[PDB]
C-alpha cells in the first residue's frame, strides 16, 4: 500500500519558526526518518536533520513525532492512518538551532559536573573481580543511547527554564544510580545528588521511563533507590 | 511565557501537539480515588453495621476496635478509650497510618501529582504551573518518611491476618462461610501489595553494594522486585478488595445469608 | 577565521580516536579532538560483538601466538605480519585497562571477564557485554576524557585547558608547510563557519567508506574522509580493493537496508529466492552456506540471469519451514527487531536480502609501531589505516584494533613533537583555497547538479560494478562512468545558505567519495587473482603468488577531483620466527612461494 501521505515539519530557526505542510510517498515498511530523506532528496535539500545511523542505537535522530518525543529512525510510520497528518518537530525542551535540531549542550556541560568513576587506588587493571550480580544493576543502565528524549520530555526542565541550573535530569541522576551502585567505586555521591543535582526536583510521574527507547525502568530502577539512599542519609530519624 | 514558550525554544504556539485522549486516565485515577474516599469516609463514619457476632467477621475498615462502644466480641485486643463522639471513628488507631501510607506511596504520588496537582498532566503537555519546587520545600519533603508508613503497615497488616484467622467460627466452633473466602484473600492481596512496596525493595537488598556477600537479601530482594514491577495493580486492586470486604460484611450484618459452608 | 592552536589534532571520536587522544593527554599534550557528530555517536556505537583478546579467562590454552596464527589465517597471510602480532601480544591490556575506566562487561564464575567463542579464533576470546559491545566502549573512553577534564579543570582550572571536543565539525582540508603537517581547515556544522587548528601532528583515525555503495550496514559518517585526506596531503592508500560484502542483507524495506542476516539463519530453509524455483540446484549438504563467494555468485547470476526481487536481491524464506514458534526460540532478536522495525513477520513472510558493503580492510599505509604517514606528521588508526587486516577480518578483531593502535597512534604523535625542532606554520594562500574549494557550490554553475542525483548514480554504479563479484568489463566500464561522474560534479549547485546544509556537506563529501571509488576500482581492475573479500569472475584461482604485493595508491595531480595511480610494491620479508611450527610448511605452502628455505628445522 503506497500511497501519498501529509507532514507538517516545522522549519525555522531561533528567530521564529512554523510549520510546513508537504506531501511524500510512503511505502510499506519504512520509518520517518525514511520519509525525511526522502523529502530532503525530492523537495527539501536544505532540511536541518542530524541523524547519523539510522538504524536505533545511537540517539541522534531524537524528534518529536506527532507530539510524542521519538526517535525518527525507530517510528514505524504505519502507526498513523493514510488520511492522518503527521507533525515533525525538534525537541522542545533545548533551544532550537534549525528546522529539526536542536542545541543539546546542556547535557554535554551536566555531564562533566558528576564525579567519575573512582577505583581503588592500588588494585592492578588485569587484577579487578566483579560478580555478574554485582554489576546486573549497573549495566541496566549502561544501556543508554544519549538521546536525551528523557531530558526533553521531563516537566522539572521542560516546563520550567530556571530549574535548568538546579535539576541534572533523568539521565545524569540515572548515571549518579550507576556510579552508586558500582560494585568497585569509591565515592559516595549521595549528598551530592541532592543538594547539587537537585534529586528532590523530581516528583516521579515517571513520563520519562515512558520515552525511553531501550526500555530502561529509569524511575523504579534509579530515581526512586537513589532517593531512598538520600533518605537513608538525610531524612530519616534514627540517628 | 515561561516552559515551551520560552524565547529559545522552537515557536510552536501550541500546549500540546499530542491527537490521541492524553486526559483520559487523569480522569480515571481522578473518579477511581474519589469514589474510594468517598466510600471509606461514609463507611468509617457510619459506626455500625461492622461486626458478624456470630461467625466473628469484622470489618477492615473497623478492625482496631478499642473502644468501650464497639460491639460486644470486636474487641480483640482489650478495650482502652471509652466512648466516641460522633467524629473520631471507631478505628481510629489504624485509619491515619493507612491514609498516610497510600498517602506517601509512590506510585500514589505520581497518580495524584498527574491527575489532582496537574505537575505533567500528561506527559508531553506543557504546565498550568509558572513555578515548580518538586519535593524540595516544606510540605512535600515529608513524602521521605513513607518506610516508617510502611513499618506501620506491617504491624497493622499483622492485625489484619490475626482478625482474618479468628474470623474462622460458627456458633458451634469452627466455620467456613464465604465470609472467610472474602477476608483471607483481602488480606492475602493487602500481603503483596504491602510487600511490593518500593521502601521494602530498599530494605530488604535494594541498599546493599554486593550481592554477592549476601545470599539471603539478594534472594529477597529479587522476589520483592518481581512483585515491585505489579506495583500499580496491586494498589488498584486492594482498593477494590477492601471496598468488597466492606461491602459484604455490611450486608451480613444489616441482614443477607451469609452462604455458609460449616453451618451454625 | 577561527583559529585554534593545540600539539595534536584527531578527527574522529571513535575507539581509535578517543583512545588515541587519552594516550596524547598522558604524554602531557594539547589534543583538539573534532568530530562530524555528537561526542559519543560514531560508528563504534553499532557494533554488537565483542573484542578478541588473548585474556585467557575462560580457557588457558589460549596465546598471542594462536591469536597471531589465527588472525594470519583470516587474511590469507596478506596481513601485515607486525601489525597482526603487535595486536595480538597488546589487546589483553587494552580490554583490562578498559574497565579501569568504568566499563562492565559480562563476567565469569571467578569474576573475570566474559570471553565468547567466535568463527575464524581457535579459543574464546571475545569480551562482551550482551550485544552492546560497541557501545559499551565507546561510552567507556567518551567518560575517561571527561573524567580527564575532570582533573584539568581541578589542578588547573579549566576543563580543556589539555583536551577540547568539537563535536559536530567536519575536516575538509589538511594544511602542508613544506609536506609536513601544519594544520586542519574545517566548518562548524551549526554556523556553516570556518575553523583553522594549527597543530604539528594530526591522528585521523576517520572511519570507512561505506556512503560509496547503495547497500551498506555503514553510518552517515562514512564517506571516505580521512582516506581522501591522508591522499591528498600526499600520503598513500593500501588495499582498497579488499572490500568485506556480507551476501545476505536486507535490501528493499528502507527502514531496515544494511542489517546483516547471518548463515544461522540458512542453518535452516534457505533461499528460494524465484519466483517458482530454489536456485542453488537443490550426509550431502544442502547447498547451506558454501564459501560465500559461490553463494554470492549465484545470486549475482540470478539476479541477472533468473527471477530477482524488485529490489534488486533475493527472498530467504524461512516462514514455510519449521514451525513459527521453533523460529522465534531460535531467533529471538532477530524476529523481534524486523517485526517492530519494518513490520515483516519472519514467520509468515519470506525477506528481501541482498549483497551489502561492510568493511573496508585497506586505508592510510602506516608504520607498524608507530602510526602512518610518509612525509609529514601524520597519524592514521581504525578503520581508515591499512595493513592489520590483508584479504579479511576476523570478528572482533577490528574493536581491539581500535584500542591498540589508538594507543599506538597517540604515543607516536606525541614523539614525534617532543622530537620537533620548530613548529610547522599555516600559509595563508593555502587557507584561502580551502574556503574557496568549500565555498565553490554556491555558485549558480550553469547546468546545474543535484548533489542527492549525484550520490546516487555513484552508489548505484559502485553496488553495480564494484561487488562481491569483480569482472574486468565491469570494472573498465565503472571508471569511465567514474570520469564521467566526476565531470559532472564541477557544476554542482547547492540551494540555501550556510546554517546547517545537508545538501552543502553532501556536495562537500562528494569529492572524497568519488576519490575513494576511483581508487578502490583501479586497485580491484589491477589485483587479477581472488583472496579473502576480493573476487574476481575472470580470476577464480584464489591465492596467486602475489601476496608479497600491496597494490599501493597515490595522488598525481589535477583538481577538485585529483587522479590516482596505482603502484606494485613488495612486502617485507614475511615473518622473523613467526615461522612457528604450528605454521606448519603445509600450510604455508598454500599462500607462500617456495620462498622460505628457514622454516623447517
Ligand atoms: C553495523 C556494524 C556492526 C559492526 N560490528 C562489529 C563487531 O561486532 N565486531 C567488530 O569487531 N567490528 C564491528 N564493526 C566494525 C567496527 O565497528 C569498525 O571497524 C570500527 O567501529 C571503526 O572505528 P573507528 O574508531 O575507526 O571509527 P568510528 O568510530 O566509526 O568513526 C570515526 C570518527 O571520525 C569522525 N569523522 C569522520 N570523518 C570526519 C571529518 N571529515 N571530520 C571530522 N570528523 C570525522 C566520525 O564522525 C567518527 O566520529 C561493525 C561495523 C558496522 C558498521
Ligand atoms: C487510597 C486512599 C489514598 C488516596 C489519596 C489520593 C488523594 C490525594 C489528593 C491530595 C493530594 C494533592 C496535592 C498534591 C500537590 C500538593 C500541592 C503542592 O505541591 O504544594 C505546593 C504548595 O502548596 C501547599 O502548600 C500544599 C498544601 C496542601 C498539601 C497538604 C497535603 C498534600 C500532600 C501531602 C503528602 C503527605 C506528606 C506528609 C506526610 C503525612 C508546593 O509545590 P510547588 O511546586 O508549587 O512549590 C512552590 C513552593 N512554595
Ligand atoms: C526544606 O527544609 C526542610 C528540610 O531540609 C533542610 C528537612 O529536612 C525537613 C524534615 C523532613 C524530613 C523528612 C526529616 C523539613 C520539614 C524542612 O522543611
Ligand atoms: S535514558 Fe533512555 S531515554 Fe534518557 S537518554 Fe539514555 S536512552 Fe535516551
Ligand atoms: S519523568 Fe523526569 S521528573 Fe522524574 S520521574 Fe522521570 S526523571
Ligand atoms: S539515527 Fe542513530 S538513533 Fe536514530
Ligand atoms: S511505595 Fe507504594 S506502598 Fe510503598
Amino acid at each position: 500500500a503506497t500511497y501519498d501521505a501529509k507532514l507538517r515539519v516545522w522549519r525555522g530557526d531561533d528567530t521564529g519558526g512554523e510549520l510546513h505542510d508537504y506531501t511524500v510517498e510512503v511505502n510499506d515498511g519504512e520509518v520517518v526518518l525514511d520519509i525525511i530523506h526522502r523529502l530532503q532528496a525530492t523537495q527539501t535539500p536544505d532540511l536541518a536533520v542530524r541523524w547519523n545511523c539510522k538504524a536505533g542505537k545511537c540517539g541522534s535522530c531524537s524528534a518529536e513525532i506527532n507530539g510524542r518525543p521519538r526517535l525518527m529512525c525507530m517510528t514505524r510510520m504505519s502507526t498513523f492512518g493514510e488520511d492522518e497528518v503527521v507533525t515533525v518537530t525538534p525537541l522542545r525542551t533545548f533551544p532550537v538551532m534549525r528546522d529539526l535540531v536542536t542545541d543539546v549542550s546542556f547535557n554535554y556541560e551536566k555531564a562533566r559536573q558528576i564525579p567519575s568513576f573512582t577505583p581503588p587506588k592500588d588494585l592492578q587493571p588485569g587484577e579487578y573481580r566483579m560478580q555478574q550480580e554485582d554489576v546486573n544493576r549497573s549495566q541496566e543502565f549502561r544501556k543508554c543511547i544519549e538521546c536525551f528524549l528523557c531530558q526533553n520530555v521531563c516537566h522539572v526542565v521542560r516546563d520550567h527554564e530556571e530549574n535548568k541550573e538546579n535539576f541534572a535530569g533523568p539521565r545524569f541522576h540515572m548515571r549518579i544510580a550507576e556510579l552508586d551502585m558500582h560494585p568497585l567505586d569509591t565515592v559516595d555521591r549521595k549528598e551530592m545528588a541532592q543538594d547539587e543535582f537537585g534529586l528532590g526536583y523530581c516528583n516521579i510521574t515517571k513520563c520519562c521511563t515512558e520515552v525511553c527507547p531501550e526500555h530502561i525502568k529509569i524511575t523504579d530502577n534509579a530515581l526512586i533507590p537513589m532517593k531512598e539512599r538520600v533518605a537513608d542519609r538525610k531524612y530519616d530519624p534514627i540517628v | 511565557a515561561t516552559g515551551v514558550f520560552s524565547p529559545r525554544r522552537a515557536q510552536i504556539p501550541e500546549r500540546t501537539l499530542r491527537t490521541d485522549r492524553w486526559w483520559q486516565a487523569p480522569l480515571l485515577t481522578n473518579l477511581g480515588l474519589a469514589a474510594f474516599v468517598i466510600y471509606a469516609t461514609i463507611r468509617a463514619f457510619w459506626g455500625s453495621a461492622y461486626w458478624v457476632a456470630d461467625y466473628h467477621y469484622l470489618t477492615p475498615f473497623y478492625s482496631p476496635c478499642v473502644s468501650t462502644a464497639c460491639a460486644p466480641g470486636s474487641s480483640h485486643f482489650g478495650q482502652w478509650v471509652g466512648d466516641l463522639p460522633w467524629f473520631i471513628p471507631m478505628a481510629f488507631i489504624s485509619l491515619p497510618f493507612l491514609l498516610a501510607f497510600r498517602l506517601t506511596c509512590y506510585y500514589y504520588r505520581k497518580a495524584y501529582y498527574r491527575s489532582v496537582w496537574q505537575s505533567p498532566t500528561a506527559c508531553a503537555v506543557a504546565e498550568p504551573h509558572a513555578k515548580y519546587t518538586g519535593e524540595t520545600r516544606f510540605p512535600l519533603i515529608l513524602q521521605n518518611i513513607h518506610r516508617y508508613f510502611f513499618y506501620a503497615a506491617v504491624l497493622i497488616s499483622l492485625v489484619n491476618t490475626y482478625d482474618a484467622i479468628t474470623a474462622f467460627h460458627s456458633p458451634s466452633g469452627f466455620g467456613f462461610g464465604l465470609g472467610n473466602v472474602i477476608l483471607t484473600g483481602n488480606v492475602i492481596l493487602l500481603w503483596v501489595y504491602t510487600l511490593s512496596c518500593h521502601s521494602c525493595r530498599h530494605v530488604t537488598g535494594g541498599r546493599l553494594k554486593h550481592f554477592s556477600k549476601h545470599p539471603v537479601r539478594y534472594w529477597i530482594w529479587t522476589q520483592v522486585s518481581k512483585l515491585n514491577t505489579r506495583h500499580m495493580l496491586f494498589a488498584w486492586i486492594t482498593l477494590g478488595t477492601l471496598v468488597l470486604t466492606d461491602f459484604y460484611i455490611m450486608l451480613v450484618a444489616s441482614g443477607t445469608i451469609s452462604d455458609l459452608r460449616f453451618i451454625g | 577565521l577561527e583559529r585554534h592552536s593545540y600539539d595534536v589534532v584527531v578527527i574522529g571520536a571513535g575507539g581509535a580516536g578517543l583512545r588515541a587522544v587519552i594516550e596524547a593527554r598522558e604524554r602531557g599534550l594539547r589534543v583538539a579532538v573534532v568530530t562530524k557528530s555528537l561526542f559519543g555517536k560514531a560508528h563504534t556505537v553499532m557494533a554488537e560483538g565483542g573484542c578478541a583478546a588473548a585474556m585467557r579467562n575462560v580457557n588457558t590454552k589460549d596465546s598471542w601466538q594462536v591469536h597471531f596464527g589465527d588472525t594470519m589465517r583470516g587474511g590469507k597471510f596478506l596481513n601485515n605480519w607486525r601489525m597482526a602480532e603487535l595486536h595480538a601480544q597488546e589487546a589483553p591490556d587494552r580490554v583490562w585497562e578498559l574497565e579501569t575506566y568504568g566499563a562492565l562487561f559480562d563476567r565469569t564464575k571467578d569474576g573475570k571477564i566474559s570471553q565468547r567463542n567466535f568463527g575464524g579464533h581457535t579459543y574464546p576470546r571475545l569480551a562482551h557485554v550482551g550485544d552492546r559491545t560497541g557501545l559499551e566502549i565507546i561510552r567507556t573512553l567518551q567518560q575517561k576524557i571527561v573524567s580527564l577534564q575532570q582533573e584539568d579543570k581541578r589542578e588547573l582550572g579549566d576543563y580543556e585547558a589539555r583536551i577540547r571536543v568539537f563535536h559536530e565539525t567536519s575536516i575538509t582540508e589538511l594544511i602542508l608547510d613544506d609536506g609536513k603537517i601544519a594544520g586542519a581547515f574545517g566548518y562548524y556544522r551549526e554556523t556553516g563557519n570556518f575553523v583553522l587548528f594549527e597543530a604539528p601532528a594530526v591522528v585521523l583515525a576517520t572511519g570507512g567508506i561505506g556512503k560509496s555503495f547503495k547497500v551498506s550496514s555503514n553510518s552517515w559518517e562514512y564517506t571516505g574522509d580521512g582516506h581522501a585526506l591522508a591522499l591528498r596531503a600526499g600520503s598513500a592508500l593500501i588495499n582498497m580493493e579488499f572490500i568485506q560484502f556480507h551476501p545476505t542483507g536486507m535490501v528493499w524495506p528502507l527502514s531496515v537496508k544494511g542489517i546483516l542476516v547471518t548463515e544461522g539463519v540458512r542453518g535452516d530453509g534457505g533461499v528460494l529466492k524465484n519466483s517458482e524455483g530454489k536456485r542453488f540446484m537443490f550426509a550431502r549438504r544442502t547447498p547451506d552456506l558454501l564459501p560465500r563467494d559461490e553463494v554470492a555468485r549465484a545470486i549475482n547470476a540470478e539476479v541477472k540471469a533468473g527471477r530477482g526481487s524488485p529490489h534488486g536481491g533475493v527472498y530467504l524464506d524461512i516462514a514455510s519451514r519449521m514451525p513459527a514458534e521453533e523460529i522465534k526460540r531460535r531467533l529471538p532478536s532477530m524476529y523481534h527487531q524486523f517485526i517492530e522495525l519494518a513490520e515483516v513477520d519472519i514467520t509468515k513472510d519470506a525477506m528481501e536480502v541482498g549483497p551489502t558493503c561492510h568493511y573496508v580492510m585497506g586505508g592510510i599505509e602506516v608504520d607498524p609501531d608507530t602510526a602512518a604517514g610518509a612525509t609529514p606528521g601524520l597519524f592514521a588508526a581504525g578503520e581508515c589505516s591499512g595493513g592489520m587486516h590483508g584479504s579479511n577480518r576476523l570478528g572482533g578483531n577490528s574493536l581491539s584494533d581500535l584500542l591498540v593502535f589508538g594507543r599506538r597512534a597517540g604515543l607516536g604523535a606525541a614523539d614525534y613533537v617532543r622530537a620537533l625542532p620548530d613548529r610547522p606554520k599555516v600559509s595563508e594562500a593555502a587557507v584561502e583555497d580551502a574556503t574557496r574549494l568549500v565555498l565553490a557550490p554556491f555558485e549558480p554553475k550553469a547546468e546545474p547538479e543535484n548533489p542527492y542525483t549525484l550520490h546516487a548514480e555513484l552508489q548505484q554504479s559502485m553496488n553495480d560494478l564494484v561487488g562481491i563479484i569483480r569482472k574486468e568489463a565491469e570494472i573498465q566500464e565503472a571508471l569511465d562512468r567514474l570520469q564521467e561522474l566526476k565531470r559532472r560534479y564541477a557544476n554542482v549547485t547547492v540551494e540555501g545558505g550556510r546554517v546547517f546544509n545537508p545538501g552543502w556537506h553532501l556536495a562537500i563529501d562528494m569529492r572524497n567519495m568519488l576519490l575513494v571509488s576511483e581508487c578502490v576500482a583501479k586497485a580491484a581492475l589491477q589485483r587479477t587473482e581472488s583472496r579473502g573479500g576480493h573476487t574476481r569472475d575472470d580470476y577464480p584461482e584464489m591465492d596467486a603468488n602475489w601476496r608479497n604485493t600491496l597494490l599501493v595508491c597515490r595522488v598525481s595531480g589535477g583538481d577538485p577531483v585529483v587522479p590516482d595511480v596505482t603502484v606494485t610494491p613488495e612486502q617485507q620479508v614475511p615473518m622473523r620466527p613467526d615461522l612457528l611450527g604450528c605454521f606448519e610448511l603445509s600450510e604455508l605452502e598454500k599462500y607462500y612461494t617456495p620462498e622460505e628455505l628457514a622454516e623447517h628445522p
